């Protein structure tokens, strides 16, 4: 044991183990000591595992300014797909563009994340040419299209979608927490927080007595009081809207068109009757809101300072003083004033 | 194991007609709405679009008479009181908690029940072993063990558990 | 630039002026809309009936100098006729749309450019989300204004100016951007055939 | 390309903004610094000493102002005899929004697309605790000013200030008529656009919904 | 071209391993800094003992006086000196590519790109100031000049009118120049 | 040593890096003791409140500052709202981590970072960041276990 | 693999000496604070502590602590760095055991002097020439509204007390007192000024003037 | 415009106060009073500092005029200001009912060999002790009262300088003197 | 005992990639040249220098093929010799490209006049590479 001294320091400690630590803008330096680390642990053996901790913001800062290339990453990921043993790529923190790639393209059932860690994937984009001929902004166009092609082929390999919708998604930043990127492919797993440290944390938080009374019950109470005054405040909200909308309804129960036979006319043949199509032409009906319910009871309030109306009718003919120059406006049976 | 959860058993294991046809309208019903997670009021929906199935024949006779009126009631109801939100787009329409657990309780209830096949009444108990009755027409005193007892006298077969 | 140069067009500016053409050239800033909103006023003032021809042919400029020119065009009595020579891009673009209908004209080799606002927003949290309100409510005022202008509808609108949209003028008036082409007739060349 | 005039053409061609302030306009573009005070307090003087009965107009547009310049502005414009009639363009951010209160009540306007702005009174502290004591009087004196020179013009309560200006609050010229910061509204021929500030308050009292949005601009991406 | 390559027993670096060889890589134009550590390095390697040096140039350009000091310091030390041209050798470059090994060592790779020019130089001041600075640069074309001629065999005459421009050359037309003796092929 | 203690002294760093050492704190299988020397501004606020319930220190001239996400991002409208949209969202991740170290409500947290907050020890105990008060026997037996 | 662990003079004496300075320092229980109270100043300085605390049989042995530093003002009056360092580096003196020694070569100000004042009494030393001087609390310019720059009075206010509690301790007068004859205005001390208010106690061991060592000789 | 204020024998001190700029003022001062000695000069003042030796040069153009010279702050007069709309006619001093009034020493510096550097606080002294000696003769309060008050960085409202002596009247009626 | 040369290099000035060229047919044992992601015009003629069989780009990689760059200043006459120099450039550059892909050495010239992009297997049918990873 003696033979072989302690590590010299952090990296040796843990490339010792097989970890390739990725954890900054993907530089050439960056991306050469990568492939280094690579092809030197598929050396030492093409079935031991490797396992790559990505935290990184892919070729450019976080802020937009370019730093590398969209090259870098396709060289480290067609690394990755040249060395043959399993590896298993875990996101830390931030995994950005190309750097979200490497996270994807570890071994399937392999990817992981941290629970808070972000995935965000976006479109590549290159330092401005400073005015170039014609033929030379189209040719600097071609390049950066095949580029931005091979990174969706990777991203497809990756996540298991389609180019074209992950060409679509691309277009604007996509940002992933790991339930979404689970959702979408990136990953398959998240490394949960160890349980007996969460147990133990919970135990302690109700032994020691702190989480009872340290002023916690008092704002705990407003934050629960809050929560349903604002719930029943939105439910408030929402039946205003249905009352207009039956208020709508009943003052358009009185009309006298012939527009709904042509409705009735464009329709197919097998929706000659109502016979809606399962999609987002949904039609949500609230008359049928006969809800009956004995148990909410009305709280102890008083409704009885309203005024008493003057009990309109609308069966006159008086009309609001407005202009319109039709004079197919008939009156109707029930409206005479129309 | 959580593979039940999986589309071979929605296609693969033997189901009646009516079961199939009510948990494939509450797939259509969550991908129309473009929120794609099925609840257990849209399979509850399924049940009360097709009134010619046994199951909502059994509602009609516990107390459902308007059974469109009911479907209407709990349209409103997911709109209103749950949320028929639409959201992105979800290439796997999934399943929550409530409707995953009704599939599982309606295939045990059929095996308890001797039928080979998973049948709709069995999805309607399940249902109500999950409230959703209940949460839903508190009025007509609805629960799980009063259907309990409708479908034993429709089926006139006892049925036993755990 | 040279001072010479800059006499020679403050002269044939004045020129112009006289004849009843304003003109919107360069980056929108603040100070130019000023002095566009003077101008405008003063040929209020000075005949209230005759039309007003407004010159533009500007690469950009700021939402709310532009909006400042806008609602003076769409305030004072005669009708602006937008009239687009060379480039009306992304605020002259949006003002050449806002010429009195009918009367938005653009020569057949200008360039139309409509898209979003840019801008930027800093700050803490609570200060991204207001700046990020005070974009998307430009956007959506501008978008609303286009939908007005030319007829399309909203969401063909917020489409089509997501990214940079460039235009000859025979599309734009096939959008509705613009409504003539101002040309002279030339000699169709006989072709041996 | 920094700017070119016209003339106005009369007998002498003068400048054009020496023209539009001999008619009694004056125009304030960008800061209300020590020396934009400067010309519009000589400019207000200059229109009173020659008819001190007849309106001025002021156009403003600017993004917003030194508070001591703004603050002398505005005492200027309460201590004049004419009418000043103020009229917003473009935007006003806060300094200048005071500015756009400061006209003669009944003939403050803003034209349909400005973006006025309220904000508390910012600074900064640096140094030893004296001098930061002394910018936190600084700053309470000035939100103070303003909030009392808001109160006086808007008749909001000083709670209502609070809640207006805790953060930088952005207006249509349809808020600032609800407030009270301005008067009149000028619209186009006939333009009666909703902004999409107005249509959340429409879905916040419940008017729209996501079923039945109504024929306003599309908030349901928010 | 950084890695230490392993010597005798132990990681040395590559640069540092080569002069444990005699081999002097040269690699920057010439500035006073890098003729300054050639020089050092050439007096220390004749200290050592006298077998050759082997300078292998990729020479840019560079400035006259650190070239020459360089050169001299060549021609004092006992041992020889041959000069091979890997990449490239301009301007003083292709003047210490003439600087060591007259008697055949001059070798260069196929692919070498040689040019010679008449040394620059730029000072201003009085007027007599600048007769002194044009009698010395002028002395020092000279002497640059002497050396070429004498290093290749060309007439001094021809040298003066051929260099005045830039001269390029590859190592076909710098073996029937004189400029080098040999071109490194795959043996 | 099967407790890994960290020593927390800065004055800032992006909130991402508070939260990647918060998980990995909350990761590890060994126990971590956090103390807390000066200050600990908002990522190391996020890694004082990341170590074992119990074991969170801080001394008695300590001072802890929370405060929002702040980022800066330009570009056109729909990359400003989208940005903007993430910042919130990172926001609410970072109240909810404080709601569960501290037991406070996300509610409070969140009305708190409206503003740049300091607390001294005793805020910062009873808030909930830290949990004793550092004397010199705590870090004695600190070393005497980095020693035994 | 094997734990390797630190072993100090007595049994590192056989060892030789260190190869620079400042490990020769470090083993010599000196901690030479020469640079502004910058983060890297005490993070090394935290770093130190640890090594020093970590395996001393007796931890009786001083530690010195001289100081070439403006503390966390800049020349200029304006702060270079903020309070909560010097608190970071206190802090990690006290949590040693020895005692602290502190000594001032030429310039202790504004948060090396409470340093300064804060070690042993009886055993601190400056060079007859040293410059001490005690200055208000000095924050860097920040921007808000009122309410930030009231945050940072009070911020500043628990810093000045923090200052006016160790001075107290140190020099043996009332809290307040000590508050207004040092932190209220930047006022400078010389050794005799210094020795005269409980600043300093002694030069240096030994210093021996070079005409005095002359007229002894 | 300011054309025809300045035959109004109105004079505009505006912005920072420097030494071309007081040349200007210190000019037009001179002007109106040779023009016409009987009819008061307002100076109106919105400034915030100066040169301690331009301010200087206004105040003795101030004070030589014949004509009596009012002066009427607005918006700010920071320690170089004020001490002018100080030094206006008694009784016919005024200003807004929100302008800051602020009273307070100059900065300075010196450099090299400390002989220039015991000159510059000997001169920056001077400039301290010159100041207060005019200021407590106009504000009406004892020369230490002012000597203190000089020292403490402060604004103040037309209203409480209207009580410290500075100014004299508040232009508005304290109607809408605010804190 | 085969040099592996590993290339991913977006650009660099094209001598130095004839220099690297030189040395990689300098040692006689072959090179193995493996290109990732990019292999631009001074490692595009690295790519081309290795062993004819022993040459592999990647799926993914991309080659950029160009005539060399740039500037001078001076006389007419210095323009005019430094104009000979970059053409004489030029041709070595194509007659390295012939070497290495066979192909007509004029219509090589023709191809570098521009910027040239050639994917995966365009490389390899060009001649530059020889295998796909």
């Amino acid at each position: 044991d003696r033979r072989k001294p302690p590590p010299p320091d952090l990296p040796s400690l843990l490339f010792d183990q097989r970890i390739v630590y990725l954890g900054m803008p993907l530089v050439p330096a960056v991306t050469e000591l990568m492939v280094a680390e690579l092809l030197y642990l598929e050396k030492q053996g093409a079935t031991l595992p490797i396992e790559m901790l990505i935290n990184s913001s892919g070729t450019t800062r976080q802020d937009g300014e370019i730093l590398s290339f969209d090259s870098e990453g396709v060289a480290l990921t067609s690394t990755m797909g040249f060395i043959k043993n399993p590896i298993s790529t875990v996101n830390m923190g931030l995994a950005v563009g190309w750097s979200c790639v490497v996270l994807s393209f570890g071994r399937k059932g392999w990817r992981k994340s941290l629970p808070h860690s972000l995935a965000m994937i976006q479109q590549p984009r290159v330092p401005p040419t400073g005015q170039r001929q014609a033929i030379e902004v189209h040719i600097k166009w071609r390049e950066v299209l095949d580029y931005k092609r091979e990174l969706l082929r990777m991203f497809s390999l990756g996540t298991g979608l389609p180019v074209d919708k992950l060409d679509a998604d691309m277009q604007r930043p996509l940002y992933m927490r790991p339930q979404d990127a689970l959702e979408y492919g990136i990953i398959d797993e998240i490394i949960e927080p160890n349980e007996d440290k969460a147990e133990k944390a919970a135990q302690y938080w109700i032994r020691s007595g702190r989480a009872e009374s340290e002023g916690r019950l008092e704002q705990w109470q407003e934050y629960l009081s809050l929560q349903e005054e604002y719930a029943l405040k939105d439910s408030f909200r929402k039946v205003m809207t249905q009352d207009l909308r039956a208020a709508y309804r009943d003052t358009s129960s009185k009309l006298l068109k012939n527009s709904s036979r042509n409705m009735e006319q464009v329709q197919e043949f097998k929706e000659r009757l109502p016979d809606d199509m399962l999609t987002e032409n949904d039609e949500v009906r609230l008359p049928f809101s006969r809800d009956g319910v004995k148990l909410a009871i009305l709280n102890a309030e008083c409704y009885a300072e309203r005024n008493i109306a003057r009990q309109v009718a609308a069966n006159k003919v008086s009309v609001p003083d407005k202009w319109r120059a039709a004079y197919a406006a008939r009156p109707a049976p029930a409206a005479p004033a129309a | 194991a959580t593979a039940t959860a999986a589309p071979s058993e929605l296609d693969d294991v033997g189901v009646s007609a009516a079961a199939e046809s009510i948990i494939q309208y509450a797939i259509n019903f969550a991908r129309a709405s473009e929120t794609y997670e099925v609840h257990s009021w849209m399979v509850l929906m399924g049940i009360l679009k097709y009134e010619t199935c046994t199951a909502a024949k059994i509602l009609k006779s516990l107390g459902l008479e308007d059974l469109y009126g009911a479907w209407n009631e709990v349209l409103w109801a997911l709109n209103v009181c749950d949320g028929l939100q639409p959201r992105s787009f979800v290439t796997d329409i999934k399943f929550a908690d409530r409707a995953f657990k009704v599939i599982t309780a309606a295939s045990d209830f059929a095996v308890w029940h001797g039928k080979d096949k998973m049948y709709s009444e069995d999805v309607l108990m399940a249902l109500a072993a999950g409230g959703v009755l209940e949460d839903l027409f508190p009025d007509l005193n609805l629960s799980f063990e009063r259907v309990r007892k409708a479908v034993e006298k429709e089926s006139g077969r006892r049925y036993q558990l755990p | 630039p040279n001072p010479l140069v800059i006499e020679r067009f403050q002269g044939v500016v004045s020129q112009l002026f006289q004849q009843r053409i304003v003109r919107l050239g360069g980056a929108v800033d603040d100070d130019m809309a000023n002095l566009l909103v003077a101008q405008l006023l003063y040929l209020d003032s000075v005949d209230n009936k005759r039309d007003i021809t407004m010159y533009v042919n500007s690469p950009g400029g700021s939402v709310t100098a532009g909006m400042a020119v806008f609602d003076t065009m769409r305030h004072i009595r005669p009708d602006v006729s937008t009239c687009c020579i060379g480039l009306a891009a992304s605020m002259g673009a949006f003002i050449l749309a806002s010429g009195q209908a009918g009367k938005r004209y653009s020569l057949p080799n200008s360039r139309i450019m409509i898209h979003q606002p840019l801008g930027g927003a800093q700050g803490q949290a609570t200060d991204i989300e207001i700046q990020a309100n005070e974009i998307l409510h430009h956007k959506l005022t501008l978008n609303g204004y286009l939908a007005q202008f030319t007829g399309q509808s909203m969401e063909t609108i917020t489409k089509d100016t997501d990214r940079d949209f460039f235009m000859s003028p025979q599309e734009a008036i096939e959008y509705g951007l613009v409504d003539a082409i101002i040309s002279k007739p030339q000699m169709l060349q006989s072709r041996e055939v | 390309p920094d700017i070119q005039i016209g003339h106005g053409e009369d007998a002498i061609e003068m400048d054009l903004y020496r023209y539009l302030l001999s008619n009694r306009i004056i125009f304030i573009g960008g800061y209300i610094n020590d020396k934009m005070a400067t010309q519009i307090v000589g400019s207000l003087m200059a229109l009173e000493a020659v008819d001190e009965n007849e309106d001025i107009r002021i156009y403003i547009n600017s993004p917003g102002g030194q508070p001591y310049s703004v603050l002398g502005v505005v005492d200027a414009m309460q201590s004049i005899k004419p009418d000043v009639q103020t009229v917003a363009l473009g935007a006003c951010y806060s300094y200048a929004s005071l500015v756009v209160a400061a006209g003669t009540k009944g003939k403050r306007y803003a034209m349909k697309n400005t973006r006025l702005m309220m904000t508390q009174p910012m600074g900064g502290s640096q140094g030893d605790i004296y001098q930061i004591k002394a910018t936190v009087e600084e700053l309470n004196a000035l939100y103070q000013i303003f909030s009392r020179y808001y109160m006086k013009f808007t008749g909001m309560n000083q709670d209502q200030i609070e809640q207006a200006t805790c953060r930088d609050h952005f207006m249509t010229p349809e808020q600032a008529k609800l407030e009270g910061l301005i008067d009149e509204i000028i619209r186009g021929k006939g333009d009666y656009t909703v902004p999409p500030a107005i249509v959340r308050q429409f879905r916040e009292v419940g008017l729209v919904d996501d079923l039945t949005p109504g024929p306003f601009l599309k908030v349901d991406c928010n | 071209c950084r890695p230490p390559g392993q010597r005798q027993s132990e990681w040395v670096d590559l640069w540092e391993a080569y002069t444990y060889q005699k081999v002097v890589f040269i690699k920057e134009a010439i500035t006073e800094d890098v003729a300054n550590n050639m020089i050092a390095l050439t007096l220390y390697l004749d200290s050592l003992d006298q077998k050759r040096i082997y300078y292998w140039l990729n020479v840019p350009g560079g400035d006259v006086v650190p070239t020459l000091a360089l050169y001299d310091t060549m021609q004092y030390v006992r041992s020889k000196t041959a000069t091979v041209c890997y990449g490239l050798c301009l301007g003083m470059g292709g003047f210490l590519l003439t600087a060591g090994g007259e008697k055949g060592y001059r070798f260069a790779m196929p692919h070498s790109i040689l040019m010679m020019h008449h040394p620059s130089g730029a000072s201003r001041g009085q007027a007599s100031e600048m007769h002194i600075e044009s009698r010395e640069l002028v002395r020092m074309r000279d002497y640059l000049s002497l050396l070429t001629s004498n290093a290749t065999g060309q007439p001094y005459d021809r040298v003066i009118r051929e260099l005045s421009r830039n001269k390029w050359m590859d190592p076909k037309q710098a073996i029937e120049y004189g400029m080098i003796d040999k071109v490194l092929t795959t043996p | 040593s099967k407790k890994v203690f960290m020593i927390i002294n800065s004055f800032g760093g992006s909130v991402g890096n508070g939260i990647t050492v918060h998980d990995a704190l909350q990761f590890i299988k060994a126990g971590s003791l956090t103390l807390a020397l000066g200050v600990a501004a908002s990522a190391a606020s996020l890694a004082l409140a990341g170590g074992t319930i119990g074991e969170r220190y801080v001394t008695e001239g300590c001072h802890t500052m929370i405060h929002q996400p702040e980022g800066g991002l330009n570009g056109q409208a729909s990359d400003i709202w989208i940005d903007s949209q993430e910042i919130m969202k990172i926001r609410l991740d970072v109240a909810e981590i404080y709601s569960l170290s501290t037991y406070r409500p996300r509610h409070k947290i969140l009305r708190d970072l409206d503003r740049d907050f300091y607390l001294t020890a005793m805020e910062t105990i009873y808030y909930g960041l830290a949990d004793e008060i550092a004397t010199n026997e705590v870090m004695h037996s600190i070393v005497e276990m980095t020693n035994q | 693999y094997p734990e390797g662990r630190p072993l100090f003079l007595p049994e590192a004496e056989r060892f030789g000496n260190p190869p620079d300075l400042p490990s020769l320092l470090l083993q010599q229980r000196v901690i030479y604070i020469s640079m502004p109270f910058l983060p890297s100043v005490t993070e090394l300085v935290v770093a130190q502590c640890y090594y020093l605390d970590f395996d001393d049989r007796n931890r009786q042995r001083p530690i010195y602590v001289y100081l070439n530093s403006t503390g966390c003002i800049n020349d200029k009056g304006q702060a270079i760095s903020a309070d909560n360092e010097f608190y970071a580096i206190w802090a990690a003196l006290g949590f040693t055991r020895a005692p602290l020694y502190t000594g001032v070569t030429w310039k202790a100000q504004n948060q090396a002097a409470v340093l300064l004042s804060a070690g042993q009494k009886g055993h601190r030393y400056s060079f007859p020439h040293a410059k001490i001087s005690t200055a208000p609390p000095v924050m860097n310019r920040v921007f808000g509204q009122a309410v930030d720059a009231q945050l940072q009075a009070n911020e500043l206010d628990y810093a000045t007390k923090y200052y006016a509690a160790i001075l107290a301790r140190s020099t043996g007068k009332d809290l307040e007192t000590c508050q207004k004859q040092y932190l209220s205005r930047k006022r400078y001390f010389s050794v005799k000024e210094a020795y005269e208010e409980g600043l300093v106690d002694k030069l240096v061991p030994g210093f021996m003037l070079n005409r005095f060592r002359k007229m002894q000789k | 415009p300011f054309g025809l204020l300045l035959r109004q024998r109105i004079v505009f001190l505006g912005g920072e106060v420097e030494d071309f700029g007081a040349d200007a003022i210190i000019s037009q001062l001179l002007l109106l009073d040779s023009q016409d000695p009987t009819k008061d000069i307002k100076i109106f003042i919105n400034s915030p500092g100066g040169s301690v030796t331009a301010g200087m040069g206004i105040y003795d153009a101030m004070m030589l005029c014949r004509a009596d010279v009012n002066t009427y702050c607005f918006g700010l007069a920071a320690s170089m200001g004020a001490f002018l709309l100080g030094a206006g006619k008694r009784g016919k001093r005024n200003s807004m009912p929100n302008s800051r009034i602020m009273i307070h020493q100059p900065l300075g510096g010196a450099s090299g060999q400390a002989v220039d550097i015991e000159i510059q606080a000997k001169e920056i002294m001077y400039h301290k002790a010159n100041l207060n000696r005019i200021m407590a003769d106009y504000c009406q309060q004892p020369l230490s009262k002012i000597e203190e008050d000089t020292d403490r960085d402060r604004y103040m409202s037309p209203l409480e300088a209207k009580e410290y002596g500075l100014i004299d009247h508040i232009i508005g009626g304290e109607e809408a003197v605010f804190n």
